[PDB]
């Protein structure tokens, strides 16, 4: 196993810049990682307060007792016992996928491939973070490892759900990252506090055509619009 | 040492005593004092080790005693090494 740690180009991730400019690594080496995490300082004040209280509890030496209580409570295990347990799992078990797990994984592969295709069209360039058939095998290995914890001789639907969730939380999240006329049209034609049902906006804009969903993503990130009611109602919530 | 440590002004007398022939720059003298005494290095049950050393950057204009401060710290610290700019290679800094 290769566990690697790196900073982006420009050191801090530089969010408004393209990922293809922020990421040094070629798509060849990137594809060899089952999970790519892009880690960012969220700067959220509640989180920062929480981290500050935690880190103070580290430096004060409170954490020495806290970890021991957590271990004796059975909510945590030690370095030594975990080391032996990883060895035992690596020597006892090597699970297969059930047929149901196999189908869910296969359909998930075509789903994420479609997402990458449309994103490459929307950004009109090949993505730096890739999704390839090697990355299906990444989700397969993760599924098997998740079953390998409990020494289950087969992986099951639940393990595939967690494997898919982890891949979505890591490699997809790494991959995930004229309209100016249409947005001011929507601002003109939907005043504050009222709702346009989405499909009518789609018909009107088409009747003038993919600029619609870019406009909605921008206006939803801002306070001006709120996608109420299962996304059916475009609500001019803010300015 | 035990006697002078009792003085209410001892932190300030130490800080004033850092590089005494350099005028002003009490912030630099404070940063140098903090670095030269250092923090406490810590190790959380052996499972997580934490830096005790304090790293300091003197960023600024020419003719403002920065190099002289560093030469003083080379004079004063119990183990010290000094390496200017282009004179330091990657392996000459860490190991080779
Ligand atoms: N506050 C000061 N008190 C006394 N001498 C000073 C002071 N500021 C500068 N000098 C003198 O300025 C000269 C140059 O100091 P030096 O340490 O090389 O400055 P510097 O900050 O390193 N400038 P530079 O090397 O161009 O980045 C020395 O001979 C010092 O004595
Ligand atoms: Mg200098």
């Amino acid at each position: 196993s290769v566990l690697a740690a790196a900073n982006p180009i420009y050191g801090r991730y530089d969010d408004l810049k393209s990922p293809g400019d922020n990421i040094d690594f070629q798509t060849t080496i990137l594809s060899r990682f089952d999970m790519i995490f892009i880690v960012k300082d969220d700067h959220n004040e509640e989180r920062d307060i929480s981290i500050a209280n935690h880190v103070i509890n580290i430096h004060t030496g409170n954490a020495n007792a806290m970890q021991n209580q957590q271990e004796e409570n059975g909510s945590e295990i030690s370095i030594e016992k975990m080391k032996r347990y990883i060895t035992y799992c690596r020597l006892k078990c090597a699970p297969r996928l059930s047929p149901q797990a196999a189908e869910k994984l296969s359909s998930n592969f075509v789903t994420i491939r479609k997402q990458l295709l449309i994103n490459e069209l929307e950004s009109t360039e090949r993505s730096s973070i890739p999704i390839t058939i090697r990355q299906l095998e990444a989700i397969i290995r993760i599924t098997e490892s998740l079953a390998k914890l409990e020494l289950s001789p087969i992986a099951q639907e639940r393990h595939v759900d967690e494997a898919i969730r982890l891949f979505q939380a890591s490699t997809m999240d790494a991959a995930s990252q004229e309209i100016r006329r249409f947005e001011q049209e929507l601002k003109r034609r939907l005043p504050i506090g009222w709702s346009t049902s989405y499909q009518t906006l789609r018909r009107e804009f088409v009747d003038t055509q993919l600029a619609l969903d870019k406009a909605l993503y921008a206006l939803e990130k801002h306070e001006t619009i709120q996608l109420r009611h299962q996304g059916q109602n475009i609500y001019r919530s803010g300015v | 040492f035990r006697k002078i440590s009792r003085d209410r002004g001892i932190i300030d007398k130490i800080i004033s005593s850092m590089a005494p022939s350099i005028y002003g720059h009490r912030d630099i003298k404070t940063a140098v004092a903090c670095s030269l005494f250092g923090g406490v290095p810590k190790n959380v049950n052996g499972k997580h080790s934490i830096r005790g050393d304090i790293n300091v950057l003197l960023l600024g204009d020419p003719g403002t005693a920065k190099s002289q401060i560093l030469k003083y710290v080379e004079k004063t610290a119990h183990r010290a090494v000094f390496a200017t700019g282009q004179g330091a290679s990657a392996v000459g800094l860490t190991a080779s």
